[PDB]
């Protein structure tokens, strides 16, 4: 997944 | 490929590979072809040892900040641990070369480089009546063991925070006009954005590290008042101070 700040995440 | 393509299809499975992930964060693919291509010896070397793959600086700059990497400086490297949820960013300063990350890779390999704590900056100024802790200056002013130092741990986002903060206000002023002026500090650390030693299971978190006593320090409990905190420092410091 992605943040709309741009980090990514898992699930 | 050997070094693949970090972002949000392919993080999951990178995190879930149960071995580090170094990072190549840079802005342009161009760049990003030759770093990895630079860089792809060493990722060989470290076949299931540690993952290498690039990230699109420009879309997850912002994913800099998970490995205590600057995210407006690229390109960047750095390595997460991924089982043990430690950070090991190389120095944004120094130049991606071939030599320079391997010896990085081999330094981390190693054991030689020490997890990344998590820090702002530290604060360019330091004037108004609160002092502005971070990481960096933690050890600095908080355990000054010449000054009786109230700390609040705090997050930016938090509703009592944001009530506590015009009497702590108030309180730093206090302390910063009175005869302890000098062994006194009221300070603030913002425990979202910085690593800190202790263990903070709520916001805000007070506690008084006193002068001569920074193993004991003392987590206040009372009504968040300018007038009950002047207690407990009064109370719990080495300089009865108010």
């Amino acid at each position: 997944g992605k943040t709309k700040e741009g980090v990514l995440y898992v699930g | 490929p050997l070094i693949g393509e970090i972002g949000p299809e392919t993080y999951s499975d990178y995190m879930s590979a149960g071995i580090p992930l170094a990072y190549i964060f840079a802005e342009t693919a161009e760049e990003r072809k030759e770093l990895s291509d630079k860089l792809k010896p060493i990722a060989e070397a470290q076949r299931g040892v540690i993952n290498f793959g690039t990230i699109d600086a420009k879309a997850f700059g912002a994913h800099a900040g998970n490995l205590n990497l600057k995210t407006d400086k690229f390109p960047a490297f750095a390595i997460q641990e991924v089982a043990k949820n430690q950070k090991f960013p190389f120095d944004q300063e120094k130049e991606i070369t071939f030599e320079a990350i391997k010896a990085f890779v081999d330094d981390f390999v190693a054991g030689k480089i020490e997890p990344s704590i998590k820090s702002e900056p530290i604060p360019e100024k330091q004037e108004g009546p609160v002092t502005v802790v971070v990481a960096k200056n933690y050890n600095e002013i908080v355990l000054d063991d010449t000054k009786d130092v109230l700390i609040e741990f705090y997050a930016p986002w938090c509703g009592h925070c944001k009530a506590l903060a015009p009497k702590y206000e108030e309180l730093g002023a206090l302390y910063a006009k009175s005869e302890f002026k000098d062994r006194v500090v009221i300070a603030k650390v913002d425990a979202t954005a910085n690593d800190v030693p202790d263990e903070i299971q709520g916001f805000p978190t007070i506690k008084l590290y006193p002068a001569g006593a920074k193993g004991q320090p003392v987590t206040y409990s009372g009504s968040r008042t300018v007038e009950d905190l002047i207690k407990f420092i009064a109370e719990n410091g080495k300089y009865k101070a108010a």
